[PDB]
Parts: structure tokens; sequence; C-alpha cells
């Protein structure tokens, strides 16, 4: 269905230790494809998914001269945060940024998104308006004016719905056989005694993608989301996900209980019993 | 890709 | 100055089966600041094949890192994984069991 590119990048000075360690992963919906990190040998943007390998010096060199780019900006940014919030020269601080685009089924522009956080709280975020931006503080409100004076929302908006979404449709293209893939996943069961009197029902999905899954417990057809055990879903490593939903069933209630999957991999939910 | 502007906080 | 424990999961890429090559996997999520620890143990010793996904973070900004490394798990080997981090008063270690 939907589709979705991401840039993440951490910046996390260490002072008296020399510059900012400073880290740049790229995403298609769930597959990591591109990392930049300031510390590493190459100090190049270097490919993570097998289908942006192939593309060529000029891609590698534009992503490179870029990543580098925005590590200096978040150089910059993590003085600039230093002087808003009066902080000492002295202490590590965290900057972080996202931006990326939805599309539709249709591959249409659906949503853009803009934003940074300082030591993990919220600084600044463009708004689902795609023009006016919401500052948290008075130390934002600076960030606000001066992006204001300046129309970046605007020459934003532009990368959101051109180029964001141009090259995520591209590298669906290019990464067909691995974006374009739904996986099913791969269920089963398990029953462990924890009593004389009662045992647990562990419902299990594997090897999915995308990560997006419902997995749910019913007793007689009623949901049990404040009596179920649910794991977050977590990579297997392999590219495919993982998640289990557990129930405590008393002795002979095993039959009263249904697990349910639903994954854009599945034609139908799967309804599993013991 | 990467949006290709330098942008400041 | 925001503080967040890691989740920690640990587990199996594929479902265990004993003398059967695999991955040991020890996901840490929904922590702040970036700075971790994250051990891998085979009975309570150490290992040094163990690589980690590239620091990425979650729409609330927590990270998440997946640590790994090839095992191959028998009846008897006890495997964890021992995480530390600013949050943690003392290192946290977690069993891995082959059902969860």
């Amino acid at each position: 269905g939907s589709h979705s590119m991401r840039y993440f990048f951490t910046s996390v000075s260490r002072p008296g230790r020399g510059e900012p360690r400073f880290i740049a992963v790229g995403y298609v919906d769930d597959t990591q494809f591109v990392r930049f990190d300031s510390d590493a040998a190459s100090q190049r943007m270097e490919p993570r998914a097998p289908w942006i390998e192939q593309e060529g010096p000029e891609y590698w060199d534009g992503e490179t001269r870029k990543v580098k780019a925005h590590s200096q900006t978040h150089r910059v940014d993590l003085g600039t945060l230093r002087g808003y919030y009066n902080q000492s020269e002295a202490g590590s601080h965290t900057v972080q940024r996202m931006y990326g685009c939805d599309v539709g089924s249709d591959w249409r522009f659906l949503r853009g998104y803009h934003q940074y956080a300082y030591d993990g709280k919220d600084y600044i975020a463009l708004k689902e308006d795609l023009r006016s931006w919401t500052a948290a503080d008075m130390a934002a409100q600076t960030t606000k004016h001066k992006w204001e004076a300046a129309h970046v929302a605007e020459q934003l908006r532009a990368y959101l719905e051109g180029t964001c979404v141009e090259w995520l449709r591209r590298y669906l293209e290019n990464g067909k056989e691995t974006l374009q893939r739904t996986d099913a996943p791969k269920t089963h069961m398990t029953h462990h005694a924890v009593s004389d009197h009662e045992a647990t029902l562990r419902c299990w999905a594997l090897s999915f993608y995308p990560a997006e899954i419902t997995l749910t417990w019913q007793r007689d057809g009623e949901d049990q989301t404040q009596d179920t055990e649910l794991v977050e879903t977590r990579p297997a490593g392999d590219g495919t996900f993982q998640k289990w939903a557990a129930v405590v069933v008393p002795s002979g209630q095993e039959q009263r209980y249904t697990c349910h999957v639903q994954h854009e991999g599945l034609p139908k939910p799967l309804t599993l019993r013991w | 890709k990467l949006w290709a502007q330098c942008v400041q906080l | 100055m925001i503080q967040r424990t890691p989740k920690i999961q640990v587990y199996s890429r594929h479902p265990a089966e004993n003398g059967k090559s695999n991955f040991l996997n020890c996901y840490v999520s929904g922590f702040h600041p970036s700075d971790i620890e994250v051990d891998l143990l085979k009975n309570g010793e150490r290992i040094e094949k163990v690589e980690h996904s590239d620091l990425s973070f979650s729409k609330d900004w927590s990270f998440y890192l997946l640590y790994y490394t090839e095992f191959t798990p028998t009846e008897k080997d006890e495997y964890a994984c021992r995480v530390n981090h600013v949050t943690l008063s003392q290192p946290k270690i977690v069993k891995w069991d082959r059902d969860m």
C-alpha cells in the first residue's frame, strides 16, 4: 500500500574529545538503504541494501557531499543550541533531525516531515500543513523566526513533494524484489505449564515483511488486550520481523482461545487454535 | 536522496 | 536532561534447534541518550564476534540498536545480553529463552 522514505541524523558532542559524533541512516519503509558515520574510515555515504549498491559513482559522490554538509550543519547546530540554552561549553548534548515523505498506494505525495530534537525533547517540527513550524520553547521560536524570514518551509516543501517522492519511487522500482515484497508471517503456537492449574499459550509470527502486523488473542471471540503479553515487533536481522503474544490459560480452557494474525502478506487474517 | 540545502537552527 | 531506559529483547533469528547454526540477537530500544553498553554472553563469558546495526531512532526520538552474532544453540549453553546505560544503577543481564 503506502510507502515512506526517512533520513535520521544523530550528532553527539564529546567536549574535549574532538569533534562531535555524527551518524546518518536512510530507510525506505522498514528497510535501511544508506549510512554515514563521521568516525568511520571511508568518510563516504555507504550502501546497506543490495539494490542501492548499483547506483553509480555520481549517486554516491552526491550523497557523500550532502551527508558531509548535514554533518557540518549539526556541528554548528550543537553550538547554536548551547548559546540559545545558556549551557556550559563542557557537557554532552544530542542533536537529532528526521525528514522524509509518505506516498499513497498510487505513489503520490501524502505527507512530508522535517523535525529536530535537542537532548531527546522536541525542538522544532514542520506542521502537517507543510508551511508552519511548531516551536516548543522560546529557543525554538528563534529558529522558527529565522526559518520564517528565510521561507525555509517553501524550499523544504519543494524537496518533500518533488525529489523526496521522485527518489522514493525510483528506489521502490530499483528495489522492487525487496521493497515491494509482502512476506506473510510464519506462525506457530507453544504451550508451557506455569503451575498445576494454568499454562501459557504463545502465538508466534515470524519472518514477515513489512513490520506492520496485528496479533491478538480472543477468549470466546472476545479480545483479551488487557490480559495479553505482547512484545515489541523486533528485527530478526535478515530483513524480516518477529512478534508474539501470550495468554495465561486456566486448566482446560485452551479451546476458548483463538490467536488472530493480520498482515499485508496475508490474503485473509489467520485464526489459530491450540 | 538527501535534501541538498544547508539548514541551521 | 531526558533519560530513557532501554527495552531489551534477547532472541534467535530462527527458532532454536540444537546443533543448527543461527543468530543470537539483543535488541535494545526506547533509550536516551545514545551512549549504551551491550554485550552478548555465552555461559556468562562475553562473545567477541558481535556486530550491531547503525544507530537509528523512533518517532519519539528514542534510539534502537540490534546486536547480533552467529551461534549454534545447544541443550545446555546459556546465552544472555548484558546492557549498561546511564539509566541503570547496575548492568542489566537478560537471559535468552528460546521460546521468547
